[PDB]
């Protein structure tokens, strides 16, 4: 038993959070790209027979209140969870429409204590966003 | 027997702490782009986190940033894979 | 190519 059980009934959730368009007084970018990101992301997932749910541009306060949700659905008959974030970001912060949410406030939800229907399964989180302004200039072989 | 209540988590970053990360407002990211990609690719052959060793990679070779502005041109980037998993992780049963 |  040194693999996780993938044959449950079902694969599981792939949640993707697909944040193109900010509010303007946040004076974040619009994340242009970001749609083939969540287009390649829904197929990639449908093939591995994932039940995909997309959702876009959510504000701080909706990220919180969907995956708290998605945390107190029943995940007994699933092998596995995955949340895909896409968004600006800093080092533990990611973004929503309208200001952060902690990467932590997150996967808090999912904790083998909070969502017992997911204890002993593999939770993935799929991060594109920033993690602070540092830039790698490489070096050639 | 209890486990840990932060066990069985993977984080999959895609770049390293500290560091911007890059996006094509064509092509979508570096990241999410190669992910797809080497799932497509693999997942029915290889344990998760030798695919993403596979992302790594690919967005580590075949990716540099293209900028008008020299302070942003020429830059790499390198994903950075965090698991907390406690068994191998195959797509497949 | 933009950053996030």
């Amino acid at each position: 038993d040194n693999s996780y059980k993938m044959d449950y009934p079902e694969m599981g959730l792939c949640i993707i959070i697909n944040n193109k368009n900010f509010h303007k007084s946040t004076g974040m970018t619009s994340r242009s790209g970001t749609d083939v990101d969540a287009a390649n992301l829904r197929e990639t997932f449908r093939n591995l027979k994932y039940e995909v749910r997309n959702k876009n541009d959510l504000t701080r306060e909706e990220i919180v209140e969907l995956m708290r949700d998605v945390s107190k659905e029943d995940h007994s008959k699933r092998s596995s969870f995955v949340c895909v974030l896409l968004s600006h970001g800093e080092e533990g912060i990611i973004f929503g429409t309208n200001g952060p949410v902690d990467l932590k406030k997150i996967t808090n939800f999912f904790r083998g204590d909070r969502c017992r229907s997911l204890t002993g399964k593999p939770k993935l989180f799929i991060i594109q966003a920033c993690r602070g302004t540092e830039l790698d200039c490489g070096i050639e072989t | 027997h209890k486990i840990p209540v932060e066990a069985d988590f993977l984080y999959a970053y895609s770049t390293a702490p500290g560091y911007y990360s890059w996006r094509n407002s064509k092509d979508g990211s570096w990241f999410i782009q190669s992910l797809c990609a080497m799932l497509k690719q693999y997942a029915d052959k290889l344990e998760f986190m030798h695919i993403l060793t596979r992302v790594n990679r690919k967005v580590a070779d075949e990716f540099e940033s293209f900028s008008f502005d020299a302070t942003f041109h020429a830059k790499k980037q390198i994903p950075c894979i965090v698991s907390m998993l406690t068994k191998e992780l195959y797509f497949y049963h | 190519d933009e950053v996030d």
